[PDB]
């Protein structure tokens, strides 16, 4: 399914509401600021992920290896570079009860690759 | 080159030596005043605008110099000269400087007809200073020096003399300012609410406090508003950005979101933009703003104007208060916005309320110029009226006139006087505690007096969380030193390498910025925040960086270097969230750290080398600092360092810990406070009993100040022998304890000898005792003047007769001398006369109004003193000397919270004793240990008396893996003593040995300042009060002991009804009233005419005698105030 | 009703300075704007002056019998210290009822 | 007590014009398998669609299907909100509502 994004009128550049075109039973993204139209490619207005199964790997940065207050490991090799030593932490974020769960950070310079076990 | 862990502890214990030979214990207090004095009010006198008056002649008079001489006394003739703090506490003067301004008044009237006059040094006020500061005549003087001046040398300063009264300021805890804190209230209308106290960099005005909130689910989804100063309506977000200019979803956007590969985000922020679409331009906004707000104009140009001058200074000074600044509001608003929706999503924790990283300590410094900005501003007013009434009679006014400089003298002297921290006239919106009388009863209550810290939570607050002791306070704040009292947890103290910043200037930090590669916040599109990193500046977003890592590498050496970065600026990265905080202001406490290189510390064996000759090559603690060997780490750049508690910890072990430590301790037992820090193995204590020593070292009787003899304070207790403890810690030798203890060594035995030592008592050595044994002297100081105030009545000191005085009672005043002074040497018994003064009358033309001695004292004239006050009419005090040897009912501690009273005195031949005739000095009860688990009791017991058996002093520092109880033990052994600390004990009566082989030992214990003889009292019909005739209130007054409703319920439960008659009626205050038969209220009586007659009724043979007590009759004469008719019905 | 001066006492200080109680300074108060709006109401003055007299008598009987109102302000006295009405001397804990019988 | 929000695992809107040719590829066999006969009025039928996706592990867990939470729906708002479903054997367990005109 995926979110759904807000879209901004080319003219006035105001968010886009939408709206169904009776004539051609069509969707369409139109400002209630200006008179702009736009011709929907998703088909989809709303989304909510009441599960909240979020990918959290996609919240790390790979700049968060460079903290010398999180614990290092030599047993968790990294996929993309072959590095030895990695950063791991939790999950510490709201919303995530079974956050015990570890999510690995490779140390090498500019590679970065972030994964979990 | 390094230092081996065999050295190690000698080198630690040498760079905290170097420590305190730089700073010293009240560093904070002296820094804190310097940066006012120096900066604070220069900074206050050009922040206040010209005021510029004009009927025609205009006149600006424009402050631009500000000189502060040092403290100087003017007499009566007039001459100035240079008051020393001791003439200050004397004569009961406030040792203050006079500050001079420097005005500039230029005539423009037409015809360029201008010409400047300027005043050069026009007495503006007089600031109290601040003892030991740089504008102190004790400044920079030697101990000889101060001897000559009768100046303690061991003195530390920092107190205020204000009209003879030492006055400290306590540093009062605050959040911290310009910052972004989400909290979450469990029980309100909204889920979210991220609350910014703004503040701009020279005070002017209070914290601007804005939110940016959530409103909690429950129309469609979850809007975001704001709670605008001066505005009592929530103002949607996007209104608020319209009204600075971004009229664009898109721009509002760009300024809120910085990824918009984020949709959880968008929909997050879209109820807002959905409830906000009406409103689609900057003008239309602001009439919104401006109508939400609390003064309507009924025309929209005036509501815009206001909702643009409120969003122009009241939202948000710190990002700016000039005009342009929409775009730096704009992005600073975008980011509480931001913070709020991280929040919200889960994706930033919410912020600690008790983290004190998110707090600030206001200091004396920072108090006082709160103080001076609300003076000052009220002095340019006054200046303000009485030149406007000269310039509209068309005529020059002189501005010496003008200025009234009673306004800051009288306000700084009345602040500092009674505590009320802000206007006189505003007595009750002040906030009172600051500037308490400083504590002189002993060193260690001084220095932790002037090491205190306040949390003005409010002592009726039943919510523990700011009473918890916070993780965050390690290093900073004593874990253990607090009141037991209804302030635990709020008040606290300094631990002892703490360091309250005192402030800098953000501008070498900016510059440097920009000329190294961070990008403005102007200049900058929203797209490139998104992955780079903010920087903020004392909370101002001030810009954007593309590689934080080598940016703080760049600063963390600056700063090291000493460069343009000083030691007290903090610099946080947080890594996770991209933010670089960096921050110069003052009340950010933080603590010196060694820094560690890849796994080995910085301090090398050449520091210790040149530290050790620290007094020879004058290499300090500035030094080592400069050396980038030591760092100063705040609480909040605590949170990004990780700490080594030992350079043991540096090793490579079989398994790694960490491996990548930034920082290590100087020393763990510098956690503790002052006295704390005088607690021999606290380690090996409950900490309740830590935290109960921590408050009785302070009542803890010893030689509270070496110049003793010279001071004339209300109340004062010497130690005839203090001893310094024989089981030390290496914290004391900063603390000034050996130098200044309070406390004896007694030979202590814990057993249980004829049952007068059970729960929490002590029997302590007759002998010992007559010897000098915890005898003490008692000082007490009465002071008296004689008023000249007019002719109408006048007093003075003279030895008064029995035939001019009316009010003389039947004590003997012989004597007195003829100055109506006693003389020094006199032994003078309770209720005697020291002091003869009589009063002229408007037993005649003069009544009797004598200082007598306060109640049951008996002591002798310690000396008198005779000088002027202020106003110059002859003062006296008269300081008086009693000898408290001690006994039964007399208060003893050890430094373990073992406190406990005299039960009883025994002889040496009473007491029990040793093989070699070594009879305890103190003998306490076992059963004081076992529950209070105070095995430090008896692991100092055991040091000391392998200390007295070896000729040495025992290191019992808390964290010391060289010192442990079977080492000790082993030791004593090799002095002949049972390894464990037992003898056995002969019975003093019978000779007989002890079956149980008892524990005995030298303990470091302390008499504290709760004598028996100071609180016994007995009443027998004494005084009573004037308002309701019942027993007054305290032994001072005679007064009676109160019979409070809890006794009236026991004594109900009892079923005694005469008792409780008896005490709630008879014994307080018996009365007869009469009451008219017919209306039941109080009649008038004539006993001596026997004429009863109610004036009400008319009647005069129906009344009826009725016996109630007096608080009835007062509580029913104060109904019948009220309209009330409380009609006592006998019938 | 004006009560007794044993509900007020006028305590003399240590020289011949009589003290009067927090309960006489508000009686002066009251007898002042009572006196005051009695002459206004005999002689000449405007309505509104009236108006504003008795709204002043009013606020400070209010406040001789109860200080703390809600919104109003609190009746003054020198120092900056607020009266202690007849409410304060018997409200709670420390006044007559509790403090005393 | 359970909500509907406890054991839903995400729901959705699309614009469905035709519900013969769906928006989504996976909900094409129930959705003809439910309308090759016509069980309600057809005309009286939006092109909003409101597709709520459930999760097996609460379904299980309360002893719950999609037969008793369509009758709830259809009682709470009785026949002016269509729902329809398909088995409780599909690996997602899915339904679909509109709104009647
Ligand atoms: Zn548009
Ligand atoms: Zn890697
Ligand atoms: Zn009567």
């Amino acid at each position: 399914p995926g979110f759904v994004g807000i879209r901004f009128c080319q003219e006035c550049n105001n968010m886009l509401y939408p709206k169904e075109d009776k004539e051609n039973r069509i969707l369409l993204y139109a400002c209630r600021n200006c008179d702009y139209q736009q011709e929907a490619d998703n088909s989809c207005i709303y989304v909510n992920k009441i599960t909240h199964e979020v990918d959290e790997l996609t919240q790390i940065i790979a700049d968060v290896s460079q903290d010398p207050t999180l614990p290092r490991t030599e047993d968790h090799p990294c996929q993309k570079c072959g590095h030895k030593e990695a950063v791991f932490f939790q999950s510490h974020s709201a919303r995530a009860e079974d956050a015990m769960r570890l999510y690995y950070v490779c140390t090498a310079p500019h590679c970065g690759h972030r994964w979990t076990e | 080159d390094e230092i081996t862990p065999d050295l190690w502890q000698e080198a630690c214990w040498i760079v905290i030596s170097s420590y305190f030979d730089e700073k010293g214990l009240v560093r904070q207090q002296l820094d804190s005043f310097d940066e006012f004095i120096q900066m604070s009010v220069q900074r206050i006198v050009e922040d206040a605008p010209p005021i510029d008056l004009q009927a025609p002649p205009r006149y600006l008079l424009k402050f631009e110099q500000i000189y502060l001489s040092k403290p100087t006394h003017w007499e009566r003739d007039g001459a100035p000269s240079p008051m020393m703090p001791n003439e200050a506490r004397l004569r009961n003067l406030t040792y203050s400087a006079p500050l001079y301004v420097d005005i500039t008044k230029t005539v423009i009237k037409e015809g360029e007809e201008q010409l400047q006059t300027q005043h050069q040094k026009t007495f503006i006020g007089k600031i109290p200073i601040m003892l030991r500061s740089t504008y102190c005549l004790l400044n920079g003087l030697t101990d000889r020096d101060l001897c000559e001046l009768n100046e303690c040398p061991l003195d530390p300063g920092g107190y205020f003399i204000i009209n003879g009264s030492e006055k400290v300021l306590i540093a009062q805890e605050k959040m911290a300012t310009n910052t972004v804190y989400v909290f979450a209230k469990k029980d309100s209308k909204y889920a979210y609410t991220g609350e910014c106290r703004s503040c701009l960099e020279n005070s002017s005005r209070p914290t601007s406090t804005i939110w940016v909130s959530m409103l909690a689910r429950g129309a469609i989804g979850q809007r975001i508003v704001a709670t605008l100063p001066y505005i009592k309506q929530e103002v949607p977000i996007i209104i608020v950005f319209r009204a600075l200019g971004f009229v664009s979803d898109r721009d509002i956007l760009e300024h809120i979101i910085y990824d918009f590969e984020d949709p959880e985000m968008m929909e997050m922020v879209k109820p807002s933009l959905d409830e906000a679409f009406v409103i689609q331009e900057q003008n239309v906004a602001l009439n919104f703003i401006g109508s939400r707000g609390a003064k309507p104009g009924v025309t929209k140009e005036k509501r815009i104007k206001y909702a643009k001058e409120v969003l122009q200074k009241e939202m948000l000074p710190h990002v700016g208060v000039s005009d342009f600044c929409e775009t730096k509001k704009a992005y600073f608003l975008g980011y509480m916005v931001h913070r709020l929706l991280l929040a919200a999503l889960g994706r930033r924790e919410l912020d600690d309320r008790d983290h004190y990283g998110n707090k600030r300590l206001d200091l004396a410094g920072p108090l006082l110029a709160f103080l001076f900005r609300g003076m000052f501003k009220n002095l340019l007013k006054e200046v303000r009226i009485y030149a406007q009434k000269f310039i509209d009679r068309g005529k020059d006014f002189n501005l010496e006139l003008a200025i009234k400089t009673r306004i800051i003298s009288d306000g700084l002297k009345y602040s500092l006087a009674t505590g009320n921290w802000g206007d006189q006239k505003k007595a009750h919106q002040a906030r009172a505690g600051v500037s308490q009388v400083l504590n002189r009863l002993t060193f260690a209550s001084t220095l932790s007096h002037l090491r205190r810290l306040n949390s003005p939570i409010g002592r009726d607050g039943k919510l523990a969380k700011p009473r918890q002791l916070h993780n965050t306070l390690w290093g900073m704040v004593c874990p253990a030193e607090t009141p037991e009292g209804h302030a635990v947890g709020l008040v606290k103290n300094l631990a002892l390498m703490a360091y309250i910043s005192v402030g800098s200037q953000p501008s070498p930090i900016l510059e440097f910025l920009e000329e190294w590669s961070m990008e403005n916040l102007e200049e900058i599109s929203p797209a490139a925040i998104a992955d780079a990193t903010k920087i903020f500046v004392n909370g101002c977003w001030v810009g954007i960086h593309k590689d934080p890592e080598q940016l703080m590498n760049t600063l963390r050496k600056l700063r090291r270097q000493m460069d343009i970065i000083v030691s007290e600026v903090s610099m946080i990265r947080d890594i996770r969230e991209r933010e670089i905080r960096i921050y110069t202001d003052a009340g950010r406490i933080c603590r010196p750290l060694l820094i560690v290189e890849k796994q080995k510390l910085l301090l090398k064996k050449r520091h210790i080398d040149q530290l050790k000759e620290r007094e020879y090559n004058n290499y300090s603690w500035q030094d080592l600092v400069a050396s980038g060997v030591v760092e100063y780490i705040d609480t909040l750049e605590e949170e990004t360092v990780m700490l080594a508690m030992t350079p043991d910890d540096l090793q490579e072990k079989e398994v790694a810990y960490c491996s990548t430590y930034t920082h290590c301790e100087i020393h763990p037992s510098m956690i503790l406070g002052v006295c704390a820090s005088i607690i021999p193995f606290p380690d090996h204590n409950q900490s309740p009993r830590n935290t109960y020593q921590s408050a009785m070292g302070k009542q803890a009787m010893g030689v509270y100040i070496t110049n003793f003899h010279v001071r004339m304070d209300t109340l004062a207790h010497v130690l005839y022998y203090p001893q310094k403890p024989l089981v030390t810690t290496r914290s004391m030798e900063y603390l000034r304890f050996r130098e200044l203890p309070a406390g004896i060594n007694s030979i202590v035995a814990i057993a249980s000898y004829t049952g007068y030592n059970q729960e929490d008592s002590v029997i302590m050595n007759r002998s010992a005792v007559d010897r000098g044994f915890f005898r003490s002297v008692f000082y007490r100081s009465y002071k008296e003047q004689e008023s000249k105030k007019g002719f109408d009545q006048e007093e003075v000191f003279e030895k008064p007769t029995r035939e001019t005085c009316q009010g003389m009672r039947h004590a003997i005043y012989d004597k007195l001398d003829d100055d109506g002074l006693i003389a020094p040497g006199v032994r003078v018994s309770g209720d005697d006369v020291i002091i003869g003064k009589t009063v002229t009358l408007p037993r005649y033309t003069k009544r009797d109004c004598s200082t007598f001695l306060r109640t049951s004292e008996t002591g002798i004239v310690d000396q008198v003193m005779v000088t002027l006050n202020q106003e110059g009419y002859k003062f006296c005090k008269i300081r008086v000397r009693s000898v408290r040897i001690p006994q039964i009912g007399d208060k003893f501690a050890s430094r373990h919270g073992q406190k406990g009273t005299c039960g009883i005195q025994y002889r040496q031949e009473d007491m029990p004793f040793t093989c070699e005739g070594i009879t305890p000095d103190i003998i306490i009860n076992p059963h004081a240990i076992p529950s209070r688990m105070t095995i430090g009791h008896l692991i100092e017991c055991l040091q000391g008396k392998v200390s007295a058996n070896k000729g040495e002093i025992g290191d019992a520092t808390p964290f010391n893996d060289a010192v442990n109880v079977q080492k000790i033990s082993n030791l004593l052994s090799d002095y002949g003593y049972h390894l464990r600390g037992n003898e056995v004990l002969y019975n003093g009566f019978t000779g007989r040995k002890i079956t149980s082989q008892i524990f005995i030992g030298p303990t470091y214990y302390q008499r504290l300042k709760h004598m028996v003889d100071d609180k016994i009292h007995s009443r027998a019909r004494g005084p009573i009060q004037i308002l309701n005739r019942q027993p007054m209130e305290g032994r001072s007054r005679d007064g009676g002991l109160r019979f409070g409703e809890m006794e009236r319920d026991c004594q109900i439960a009892h079923g005694a009804a005469q008792f409780l008659r008896e005490r709630l009626f008879e014994a307080s205050d018996p009365y007869q009233v009469h009451v008219c038969n017919l209306c039941g209220i109080m009649a008038i009586a004539n006993t001596r005419t026997h004429t009863y007659e109610c004036r009400g009724c008319r009647n005069k043979t129906q009344i009826s005698l009725v016996r109630m007590p007096y608080a009835c009759k007062l509580l029913f004469q104060e109904l019948m105030s009220m309209s009330i008719a409380p009609r006592m019905m006998s019938v | 009703p004006v009560p007794p001066l044993s509900v007020r006492p006028a305590v003399v200080m240590q020289g011949s300075a009589r003290n009067q109680d927090d309960l006489t300074h508000k009686l002066a108060d009251i007898v002042k704007i009572n006196n005051q709006l009695r002459r206004n109401e005999q002689n000449g003055a405007a309505a509104h002056v009236i108006a504003e007299d008795v709204k002043l008598l009013q606020f400070h009987v209010a406040t001789m019998v109860d200080n703390e109102l809600p919104g109003l302000p609190r009746a003054m006295q020198k120092s900056g210290r607020p009266l202690k009405s007849l409410k304060q001397r018997l409200k709670g804990k420390e006044g007559r009822v509790r403090g005393n019988l | 007590h359970t909500t509907l929000r406890k054991v839903t695992a995400n729901t959705a809107i699309y614009y469905d014009p035709n519900p013969q040719s769906t928006v989504v590829a996976e909900d094409q066999e129930w959705v003809n398998v439910y309308y090759e006969m016509p069980d309600f009025d057809v005309a009286r039928i939006s092109p909003w669609l409101l597709r709520v996706e459930l999760d097996r592990k609460h379904m299980t867990d309360r002893k719950l299907t999609m037969e008793q939470i369509a009758e709830k729906i259809n009682a709470g708002f009785g026949d002016d909100l269509n729902c329809i479903f398909n088995d409780d054997n599909a690996e997602k367990l899915v339904l679909r509502i509109r709104i009647m005109n």
